[PDB]
RNA sequence: AAGCUAAGUUGAUAAUAAAUAAAUAUUGAAUACAUAUUAAAUAUGAAGUUGUUUUAAUAAGAUAAUUAAUCUGAUAAUUUU
């Protein structure tokens, strides 16, 4: 019961040798990596309102992030993915939004029609958490840093003063109809053309945004919601994403 | 100032005037056409000054009565045509909607016209009485019309009645006795047969349009929902 | 020759755990807030749109500190105005001396 | 009032680590001494490098679905994040 196989002596003969490490590899790439520990959670940013610490009275601008059914989904590994993250899911959503694939996805990991999913990635396979499980604001701390993901709004096309606070001309003295003008764009004809990554009217805004080290200062599980220290980027409703902070761990 | 209401192109006290103007007309006639815009801005006023009026009439203080009157004057023209306005608000108009919780006014798309390509609407209030008398039929509500010229459409085609048509039948119904509904119906039924070549055998058109209330009237996948296991 | 018969999967869908009116949550949050902040609406009588005997622009009115907390002198002055804001907590009000 | 804004608020100025520059060394011949190596070995060493962190793009891989009484999209309507 064999096949008609043949075998070149060149590759036979070949002795064994295993290849060194890339550093362009995915494992090596882990390695390097300034991961958290745990995994983190869905949030939707919903207001802003002042806390007041009670013993010093001072007034800390506080915007609200709700945590409504937060959950793990489902995992990826080093051995399949090359990466250890937890993709997590955030609040219900009615079935004739969702795809057919996509429910289908769902029902494989016991979960509801998600509004929002998202992997946060950690370093080892400790920081996982069992997949199906619940999570609650409970899962950080008073006084815990952390960092916060989301979307900035969207500005539109804006000119050069609003992007990169450009100081345009001057605005009446022989100035004539460039007041917000950007100048220059370039030099004559040694480089004889526009440089890459010139500074230019464009779109600004609706771009992902990490803001750091940002204190929890309350989190209440009978409201559903935490409180974070500051201003976090995006509109109301917009989804965000908090992990413990790497810098202040 | 910026996003609260739409600018149409005009500066501020020119655009209020062209509002005023064409909640005026509304009340007027019943039924207008215009551009899109215009007419989506329109219907705010008109349902705002309805709203002032049913107020006006129902409120037991005498000091928001007189706050509300003054707000509706404010709000129109009371001029040529429309000199007799305030009256009419107050004693035709008002009480149609004494029920009705919003959504006094319908606008309806059109084509675009043709020479401008500007989108145009029908703009209307809703629950207007279409039979005056000394007179036949009133210059009133375009959808009820058409609504019945398609019941019409399916009984001479002898097709069954489209669920949207009943559907809009039932909305029509919701604020409307139903012997009134009914008058109504055959009032527009017959001048509709006039104007169409289509005959009318009176006792049936009756006997149809009954059947049609009566329907409206007495009321009557691949996913399954399972709980987490 | 095995025609492929195909079997389209009724799949299913399973219901939430938890049960969130998301558009009522910022309103709780304050109404909490509120509840931390003043005992038996004391401090909010005064300003109260509805109470009669409220504080006004014109008025003349002392602020008295904790102690405790803090170590601020107390302020006299004269009200220049009561700023009422979309959410309760918030209000301030500017007042003058001269 | 909303919104937009800074003169306002909040946050960051990206670690740890690896190899190094100038330089500082150990042993140690060639060359009985000396020599940090323009010899074999063994070490320290910079706001620089590599990397990390951040954004944008790309889409390997992964989960699910499969000719459809409500498959996946588009056209259409009401809209603003
Ligand atoms: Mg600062």
């Amino acid at each position: 019961s064999t096949r008609p196989f043949l075998v070149a002596p060149s590759i036979a003969n070949s002795i064994t040798t295993e290849a060194p490490a890339i550093n362009h590899s995915p494992e090596l790439a882990n390695a390097r990596k300034w991961l958290p520990k745990r995994c983190g959670l869905i949030t939707r940013k919903k207001g802003m309102m002042p806390y007041f610490d009670k013993s010093t009275g001072e007034r800390s601008a506080a915007t609200i992030l709700e945590v409504n059914n937060v959950e793990v989904i489902m995992h990826r590994t080093s051995e399949v993915n090359g990466y250890f993250a937890c993709q997590v899911g955030y609040g219900s959503r009615h079935l004739s939004k969702v795809s057919r694939q996509m429910l289908g996805h769902f029902a494989s990991k016991v979960v509801n029609p998600k509004e929002h999913v998202a992997e946060f990635r950690v370093k080892d396979e400790k920081g996982l958490i069992p997949p199906g499980t619940l999570l609650k604001p409970s899962f950080f701390k008073e006084g815990q840093y952390v960092d916060v993901r989301s979307v900035s709004k969207g500005k539109g096309f804006t000119g050069v003063m609003k992007r990169y606070g450009f100081k345009g001309l001057r605005a009446s003295h022989g100035t004539s109809i460039m007041h917000r003008h950007g100048g220059s764009y370039g030099q004559n004809q040694d480089p004889g053309r526009v440089l890459p990554g010139r500074k230019m009217p464009g779109h600004m805004g609706n771009e992902h945004v990490t803001i750091q080290n940002v204190k929890v200062l309350k989190v209440d599980d009978e409201n559903n919601v935490i409180w974070v220290k500051g201003s976090v980027a995006g509109p109301k409703n917009s989804f965000v994403k908090i992990q413990d902070a790497i810098k202040k761990t | 100032t910026v996003g609260i209401a739409r600018k149409l192109s005009r500066d501020k006290a020119h655009r209020d005037a062209l509002l005023k103007n064409l909640a005026c007309q509304l009340f007027q006639h019943e039924s207008i056409v215009s551009t899109h815009a215009k007419c989506k801005e329109a219907s705010r006023v008109a349902e705002r000054i309805i709203t002032w009026t049913k107020r006006a009439i129902t409120t037991s203080n005498s000091v928001a009565q007189a706050e509300l009157k003054s707000q509706i004057q404010s709000q129109l023209f009371l001029a040529g045509d429309n000199r007799k306005l305030m009256k009419r608000l107050f004693s035709e108009i008002a009480p149609r909607y004494l029920e009705r919780p919003g959504g006094y006014t319908r606008v309806l798309r059109l084509e675009p016209r043709a020479n401008d390509s500007a989108p145009q609407s029908v703009l209307e209030l809703v629950d207007s009485p279409v039979m005056s008398e000394s007179h036949t039929v009133n210059r009133g509500n375009l959808k009820m019309w058409l609504l019945v010229k398609s019941v019409i459409n399916d009984d001479a085609n002898q097709l069954p009645h489209n669920p949207l048509t009943l559907q809009n039948l039932h909305k029509v119904a919701k604020f409307k006795a139903e012997a009134q509904l009914h008058g109504e119906i055959m009032l527009i039924k017959q001048v509709l047969l006039k104007e169409m070549s289509l005959p009318y055998d009176e006792a049936l058109e009756n006997e149809r349009t009954q059947a049609l209330l009566k329907e409206v009237y007495s009321s009557s996948s691949s996913y399954v929902m399972v709980p987490r296991p | 020759y095995m025609v492929p018969a195909t079997k389209r999967k009724t799949i299913p869908v399973y219901p939430p755990v938890q049960r969130i009116a998301s558009s009522q949550i910022m309103k709780q949050v304050a109404l909490s807030e509120i509840e931390s902040l003043d005992p038996g609406a004391v401090k909010r009588k005064l300003i109260s749109k509805k109470n009669k005997d409220r504080l006004k622009a014109g008025d003349v009115v002392r602020i008295v500190y904790d102690s405790s907390k803090c170590s601020y002198d107390t302020f006299v002055g004269y009200i220049l105005s009561i700023d009422r804001k979309q959410l309760v907590q918030d209000a301030s009000l500017l007042l003058r001396n001269q």
